[PDB]
């Protein structure tokens, strides 16, 4: 398996996929807007009640939503 | 290990699924009822004050990982011997042992 | 199969980074989406040049005229009106129902 | 049909425990009797709060867990930190290639050091006595409140030989109204006669302090 | 089991019958379902070893192949004293699995 | 009177020290001594809530006793 690679570890590949999705989506979120918690979750720092969201995919989908946009323009 | 040294082996806490020739099942008697874990603690585990203290290989002087072993895994594999007593369990005249 | 919310978010960001000729790189980011489905989702619905507003009076008149002209040919018609062919199609059916009353 | 808080408070043997809602109880006499019994711990305070327990904005910024000291003495944290800092640099090719050609003896701490961490250097942590229930703000409101007549070393800022500078004026302005029973030297406390401190000396001479039954 | 809230124990007055466990259930505790540290032998009530049922599994009901024990923790908490620990109803999970396979197969 | 306003301080002085300073007189139940975030330093004025009136009445007098870093401190009702 050294000379030509054999097989693939689909669980670790899925871990890598989660990292690459995270890096991609994170580069479009400015550093003030998102606060990363101790366990790897994310809070929205715009919205006054700080909702906490499990992934960066959910944080991006939240930042699309109308509650966030209304809370955004006040800040 | 060789066949006489296998009473010196430690056992896994959960029972083996292949029941025959097991050492840790109820029927074998190696998993006993009403075990007090404090009394059987130092059995087949490292005890620096007790009888099984942290040993090193007699050949390469690097630390073994099994209690009561005098030879580290690599040296025992290469010479063909039991890791505890050093009796040979394998005839290695025709085997170019590869550590890789 | 169907497009979740978070998948659309990933797809928009990934097109913004990698552009529109690398759908195999974009498919690697999503779960169980192929490259062709990513492309189709982008042009159908997620592209910013798609206009999701209400129909003007002019745009409707061109729709009714061109649908008389070339019947059932919505890919030919659709760039002349500047809506998606699916959008053009459902709005045509809306107006036909409306004229039935 | 039901008590108001004043009748209930007089009817208790101890009226400091009664709250607004205890009158709404189906048996309020027994409830306030049980709240004033010794060594019982009160109902967790968030039973009436609308927000869920521990789901609060201050809890967002909690820092990571810190290891104890006897574990950081092993050097586990520096080794494993370096290890996972290399493993983010590797590609999937390289990781799947060292999974067929492994690398022995990498992250090994000698057994004697690990045994000593657990069987020699272990220290008991700070523990809490019974009835000290956790609530949500607790670890920030743990500063408490130090009484007059007891000074901190730092309050060094005064730099005065040992009485208080303010007292030279408390005798002038009077004893403060807020404290009815406070006692300070020179006003109503001996610097009469001063035999109070001699009592503590004589008693302290009297005591044997040898704990019975300890290890030799 | 502890994993199924709708299962129900017999809990009658246990007798001299020894409860047994099928190959699938071998080595686990009847109450808390653990694999470690077996402390006491399980006794089942008379009705539960009536007739053909004599010697079936306590936990599932299959052909029993070894004796059932309580673990040490269930002994210390005296969970071994509540009654016959035979499970008397199949429950939703077992039934659903059957109809699902039968639909497919 | 339960609260007092305290002026004219040096940032080395701290809220915990301040609590011990005024509890020398009588206990400060609620302490407030602003931390300014922008330049990370204190302007030196304080607000103190007590148990009841007792702490407040003493408050003004407590000011005379106070002397931080060779300087006085304003205490008045609020
Ligand atoms: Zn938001
Ligand atoms: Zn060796
Ligand atoms: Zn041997
Ligand atoms: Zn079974
Ligand atoms: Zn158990
Ligand atoms: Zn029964």
């Amino acid at each position: 398996m050294s000379f030509k690679r054999e097989g693939d570890d689909w669980s670790q590949l899925n871990v890598l996929k989660k990292r690459r999705v995270g890096d991609l989506l994170a580069s479009y979120i400015p550093e003030d807007e998102a606060l990363m918690l101790r366990d790897g979750r994310f809070a929205c720092a715009i919205c006054p009640h700080r909702p906490v969201l499990d992934t960066l995919a959910m944080l991006t989908a939240h930042r699309a939503g109308k509650k966030h946009l209304s809370s955004l323009q006040l800040f | 290990v060789c066949e006489k040294c296998e009473k010196k082996l430690g056992t896994v806490i959960t029972p083996d699924t292949w029941k025959d020739g097991a050492r840790n099942t109820t029927e074998s008697g190696g998993r006993k009822l009403n075990e007090n874990k404090a009394l059987t603690s130092k059995k087949a585990r490292f005890d620096p004050y007790g009888k099984n203290k942290f040993s090193t290989c007699r050949i390469c002087k690097s630390s073994v990982h099994q209690p009561g072993s005098h030879y580290c895994q690599g040296c025992a594999y290469k010479k063909g011997i039991c890791a505890m007593c050093g009796k040979k369990v394998l005839d290695t005249k025709n085997y170019k042992q590869t550590s890789v | 199969g169907v497009w979740r919310n978070t998948e659309d978010e990933i797809l928009k960001a990934a097109v913004m980074k990698y552009g529109k000729n690398q759908w195999s790189r974009i498919a690697s980011l999503l779960h169980r989406k192929s490259a062709k489905q990513c492309k189709a989702r982008w042009y159908e619905w997620l592209d910013p040049s798609i206009k999701k507003t209400e129909w003007s009076r002019e745009e409707e008149e061109k729709l009714l005229h061109l649908a008389k002209l070339m019947p059932t040919q919505w890919r030919t018609i659709a760039p002349i009106i500047g809506r998606t062919a699916a959008q053009c199609l459902e709005h045509y059916e809306f107006l036909l129902d409306k004229a039935a009353q | 049909n039901r008590f108001t808080v004043a009748e209930l408070k007089q009817l208790v043997a101890r009226p400091d425990v009664v709250e607004m809602h205890d009158v709404t109880a189906q048996d309020p006499k027994l409830l306030v009797h049980l709240k004033a019994t010794r060594n019982s711990v009160p109902v967790p305070r968030h039973w009436c709060f609308k927000r869920k327990y521990l789901q609060g904005k201050r809890g967002i910024e909690k820092p990571p867990f810190e290891l104890p000291d006897f574990i950081k003495r092993t050097g586990i944290q520096e080794m494993r930190e370096a290890l996972q800092e290399k493993e983010e640099q590797k590609t999937m090719k390289s990781k799947m290639r060292e999974k067929v050609r492994p690398k022995m003896g990498k992250i090994d701490i000698d057994y004697q050091k690990l045994h000593d961490a657990f069987f020699k250097w272990q220290t008991k942590p700070k523990l809490t006595i019974h009835g000290d229930l956790y609530y949500e703000g607790k670890e920030f409101e743990t500063r408490l409140k130090k009484k007059p007549g007891d000074l901190s070393d730092e309050l060094i800022s005064l730099g005065m030989p040992v009485p208080p500078p303010w007292l030279i004026a408390m005798q002038r302005y009077g004893p403060p109204p807020s404290y009815p029973n406070l006692k300070i030297p020179g006003l109503n406390s001996p610097i009469g006669t001063n035999a109070a401190e001699f009592q503590t000396k004589t008693e302290e001479e009297e005591i044997d302090r040898t704990p019975w039954g300890e290890l030799e | 089991a502890k994993h199924h809230p709708d299962l129900i124990f017999c809990r009658k007055q246990a007798g001299v019958a020894i409860g047994r466990l099928c190959e699938k259930c071998d080595g686990k505790c009847v109450i808390c379902d653990s694999y470690v540290r077996p402390c006491t032998l399980v006794r089942i009530c008379d009705e539960c070893n009536y007739g053909s049922y004599q010697g079936r599994c306590v936990i599932c009901g299959g052909p029993g192949v070894s004796d059932a024990y309580y673990c040490k923790e269930c002994t210390i908490q005296e969970k071994d004293r509540d009654g016959c620990p035979k499970i008397v109803n199949l429950g939703s999970s077992k039934t659903d699995l059957f109809y699902e396979r039968k639909k497919y197969g | 009177d339960a609260t007092v306003y305290v002026g004219g301080l040096d940032e080395k002085v701290s809220e915990p020290l301040l609590w011990e300073l005024f509890l020398q007189a009588g206990p400060v139940v609620n302490t407030h001594m602003p931390k300014d975030r922008v330049t990370g330093q204190h302007q030196g004025y304080g607000f103190v809530e007590f148990l009841s009136e007792e702490d407040a009445d003493y408050a003004i007098k407590i000011m005379n006793m106070i002397k931080l870093y060779g300087k006085p401190i304003r205490v008045n009702k609020a």
